[PDB]
């Protein structure tokens, strides 16, 4: 689940 | 596997109820991950309905140990010490899903015997409940007192009412 | 196995009752070809009679945070959050064979206690009743009130009524 | 496995209970066999004594949706929803063995609760028996009314009978 | 594996109760080894105490279909359906060890309803008998009324008596 | 694995309770040692409490079948069938621990129904004891009279008995 | 596996209940470590809450005899014997996460039967406790009379408590 | 596995309750090391609670036969049988941890049906009774009338206890 | 099952 | 089972 | 088991 | 756990 | 067991 | 557990 993490 | 191909980019899974098997795995992971690379951060998913108050602790100090900074994302659900696990990843790096839903209450557990053996187990409980309410007051910034009387009983929140709460820092969309 | 020869073909199963364990695949799966080419669209097929509603919302918030466009078949009996799957996938790509099923009803659950502790899991089920219609309101075109109405008891639609109601685009026939 | 070696042969085999995982194994290892060559026939080797009516039909209709013809052979026994998926095979492409035994009847199923629920379970089991029925017509070129005098109560038929009746197109022999 | 070394010498073992998995298993070794080379002898060896009639069946069926003699050999103990198949093998092919035993008796079942359903499951026990009956006769030599008069209860032989009655061809000493 | 080990060695281990399933597999192992060299002695090592006498004489029959002389070794205890295989050792080969055990006794069954059923199972297994028994009294020299009233109970013997009564040939020591 | 990597980290997991099978387990892998280096010390992790007092002693007379210095780390919960082992970890090398408990009690058992019966139960099961007693004065430093008072009852104690306390020698922070 | 690399180095493992399975395990290594080198000495380390006396007298015999000298060691608790293979390991090479434990007593069985069935049964465990005092007297040093007396009850010892009696030869302090 | 899921 | 059925 | 099933 | 286990 | 199985 | 059994 990027962006953010990762 | 699917997992350890997650676990490659430093994805961690909590996708269960916590024991002490699923924390002893959890806490190695984490372990190992900051052996790889001390400043790679890590990214540890919750979709867990809670489990044992030590099994979460130990993930929790484990998170605290390590200087990799752990960001946490909700997915599904993160109830109880898996609420707690998710209001513990790194300041501003801790997400949940659009409907993603957050629990918090209070410690459950058991007492039977003489009443020297029940107010034993009462003390403990009661001793575990404070300490983990002053980590949730901390990583939320609510008063204690906030804390402890919206624990009182199962308390469900969205993913709005978490951020607003201040158990997340933002919500992930598209 | 024939399963992850469909993945390499950016096929996803979802041929079971949905629980934590089947989500924390699928959306693993998902990550997974969304990393593999964020272009190349998405297959969900399904054939389940539902299950957990947060177990649910996990794979739809994946679904939705991911750039690849997932589509949807109903294949054989696509009921409660299967459906509700179904019904997510990307408008005008979500299918179904010419004898499959599709079955829409209220969440089910339970409650124990003093009133306090009913009340409070009522309220949570009504509020995961009302978030769930809504996005079926959305994706199909009805208003809540309707889709409120239509799910009060076990809706079981053909393809065809499935088709006319907004929960899929098009059957896949001959 | 042994049946590895069959499935190079475009051989499928269903000899068990229909249920959702066996129907999900069978509609991948069709999709397959249509991928690897959709020009070559399969063949779909059935001794079972049926199962759930959706996973049934997500069988079928994955049997119609391919571009290979699907012969069907009956071994043992063919009872119910196999009896269907066998009827169900390209025409002039079903066979059986000299004792194979093919077994007709109707939908079987369950209601409790509340009259209105009753009622629900009442018209969809009835409406799956007109359907499974009117596909058997066809298949058959038994007029409808006799499918439903003859499927009244479990109707068992050697393979003479099946040929007879229009279930089979050959019977198997030397 | 022990089995799969036997399987390379064309030796299939039936060591077990008959029911459909066996039989699909069994089943798919004939067809394997008549892939193999349709010219050599297989050899099928049994001990086993007999079980489901429809997959027993479905193993004849298969020995009959293919184009290599299948002899037959029983090894401690051959009952029932197990019976049935031993006496199956190819005339002169035919064998039982020093000590073997083989039982013939009557399809055993149930049934429980209304007079009608009883009837309807009835007939299919007496008819099934019959054609289990007709093939033993045709078989052992015996005629179809002495099969029925000698199997009307457990009927116990040694392999002395098997012969005598035609149920095998010859006794392996050493 | 540490019996793969053995077998290469020409060792055969029948260490658990006879069953069709073991005696399968010790019929199979034995045929394979026989293939591999029909010169080379094959080693049975017994270590059981026995079981059914139709498996126990499948075992039986292929030790006097194969060229192969197979000797036996009572490790622990060897009892009912087990002491039976022990007892059909080639003459000269049949040894034994010194305090390893030798059990002999009665065929054990039962049967529930219609006096004529109960005739049958009895007429059985007092035929299986004639049988046992002469076999008995042909490999340790015995008269039958003898074997037959030293079966009538549970009949202990230790190492140095087994071989004074003919059941073995040679107590191991050094 | 992830505990392959550990122990090749000289790091042992004891992180479930202590029963023969786990005891023998620890034993063979603080066998292996001490053989594979004599010199690098070996890190028991600890998260059990106890279990057979003889497994437990098995591990601990096994890093008593080993060459290495083994240090022990408490994760989560170390209770009864998994805190005698924590407390038996080289002095200056036990450690306890900031929020994981140690507790310590008296031995458990049962006894039923004839009194002298339970007179030679119940004195083996004090002579145990006075043994476990006598080891954590030694280990602790607390004179005995403290620790058969404290260990009167469960005794829950926190990292630092524990610290305090002698049962370990440091907190890890971060 | 980490057994088999402790087996390399000529050590075998006896950790559970002695059964027959575990009874043929040991018997089979003991064989196989003694093959390996007959000269060189083998290690049984013993962390068990007994079983079943022909099994252990199995493993007796084996470590009698075999050439390689047999040195036992007591790790947490050698109880029963557990405690008579220790006492039989080699004069001057059985061995104690510190706080192993030690206990002998006599057979324990079961009797059931007729007066006469019971004679037969209690007879047996009688004579085991004295088979196995006998032995014990042999090893210890101690004579018969101790021995017969010292196990009428569970005789619980400790290492210094066991090595007074005669049980073993040395304990592993350092 | 294409067209088009793939 | 060939002829025909493969 | 042969002579003759091979 | 490493400063200083290991 | 040698001498003499094997 | 060696000095001496290994």
């Amino acid at each position: 689940f990027s962006p953010a993490a990762p | 596997d699917i997992y350890s191909r997650l676990l490659k980019d430093r994805i961690i899974m909590l996708g269960s109820a916590i024991d002490d098997n699923v924390a002893n795995s959890i806490v190695s992971q984490l372990l190992f991950l900051a052996a790889e690379d001390p400043e790679k951060e890590i990214s540890l998913y919750i979709n867990s309905p809670g489990g044992s108050i030590t099994a979460g602790m130990a993930i929790y100090d484990t998170m605290q140990f390590i200087k990799p900074k752990v960001s946490t994302i909700c997915i599904g659900m993160a109830a109880s010490m898996g609420a707690f696990l998710l209001a513990a990843g790194e300041k501003g790096k801790r997400y949940a899903l659009p409907n993603s839903e957050v629990m918090i209450h209070q410690p459950l557990g058991g007492a039977q015997g003489q009443a020297t053996e029940i107010e034993i187990a009462a003390k403990r409980i009661l001793l575990l409940r404070d300490k983990l309410n002053k980590v949730l007051a901390e990583r939320t910034g609510q008063p204690l007192e906030v804390i402890e009387r919206d624990t009182d009983r199962d308390n469900f929140k969205s993913a709005e009412e978490a951020l607003e709460y201040g158990l997340i820092d933002k919500i992930l969309t598209h």
